[PDB]
């Protein structure tokens, strides 16, 4: 596997610095290392509308993968994002699709009552994809890409190296 | 002629039931031919030693 | 009408604009809803605006 960054900038209005209690590291509150957890700068105002764009320079394929955010309760979303209606657009040459984030109720897991579930898809050499989203979206911070072939083994007996 | 063979199925996660029957049918089927062609196959070969080697007497 | 002793494919399509100011135009300003329906097949739809590549 190899990584390039992304190179995505937010505006004044929008803290990528998202934490939850759930996911920890050096005993302090902390996030997946390659998402970014965008949100208002301050509770309760309306999630400012932007768009970002990738452009690919490489000459193979990366692997681009991205997650969305489903509150638990309305006085959630009321709160991270805002009161409007929430939407999500994405588009590539090949790739398009649109997604929205709903709320409801749910049993606890972990310390959260909420979910985040996460798409990907391969974006070609020489191509842009593109993310138009007004709330609730939780954007990348870096494109994976795939060299090599080799074999992968399911098992959990002990390794042996003589 | 060895040809090197992947995994098609999870050994700690599931797999969607209309699939994994008919990955279940295959295999099930393709061991029902090696074990029949082994079987066959080395029955001729005992035949075929005894025969011989009386004739070399 | 399938008036025939044989079935027969149906195909179409839908639209799918790139800015907020070509639905204004093409369709109006009301939201947009598409609904299918035959005894056997039943499906929704809706165009969404976004932004792409050209
Ligand atoms: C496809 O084939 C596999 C392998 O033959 C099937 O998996 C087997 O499923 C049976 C139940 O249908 C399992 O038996 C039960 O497992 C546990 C053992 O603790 C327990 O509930 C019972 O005592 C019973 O033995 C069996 O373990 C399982 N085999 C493996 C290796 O996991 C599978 O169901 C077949 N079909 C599909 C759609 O996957
Ligand atoms: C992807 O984005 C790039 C810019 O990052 C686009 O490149 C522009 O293409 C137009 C149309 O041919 C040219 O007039 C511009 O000069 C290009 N810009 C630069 C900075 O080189 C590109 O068209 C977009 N689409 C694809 C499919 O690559």
């Amino acid at each position: 596997i190899n990584k390039i960054s992304t190179g995505f900038t937010y505006g004044s209005s929008i803290n990528s610095a998202g934490t939850t209690r759930a996911c920890m590291r050096n005993g302090g509150n902390s996030f997946y290392a390659e998402l970014k957890w965008l949100v208002s700068k301050s509770k309760g105002q309306n999630f400012p509308q932007t768009t970002n764009t990738y452009r690919n320079t490489d000459t193979a394929e990366h692997l681009i993968m991205w997650g969305i955010h489903h509150p638990s309760s309305t006085q959630e979303k009321n709160d991270l994002y805002g009161t409007q209606s929430l939407s999500i657009s994405v588009g590539s040459s090949t790739y398009r699709n649109n997604f929205v984030p709903v709320v409801g109720a749910r049993p606890q897991v972990n310390g959260q009552s909420g979910r985040i579930d996460f798409h990907w898809t391969l974006v070609q050499p020489g191509d842009n994809i593109t993310f138009s989203h007004n709330g609730g979206l939780i954007a990348p911070s870096r494109v994976s890409k795939l060299i090599g072939r080799g074999l992968g083994i399911q098992s959990d007996a002990p390794i042996d190296n003589n | 002629t060895n040809t090197e063979f992947e995994s098609i199925e999870s050994e700690f996660s599931e797999i969607e039931h209309q699939i994994g029957n008919v990955i279940n049918w295959t295999k099930d089927s393709i061991t029902d031919i090696w074990t029949y062609q082994a079987e066959l196959l080395v029955a001729m070969e005992n035949q075929h030693t005894i025969d011989m080697a009386d004739s070399e007497m």
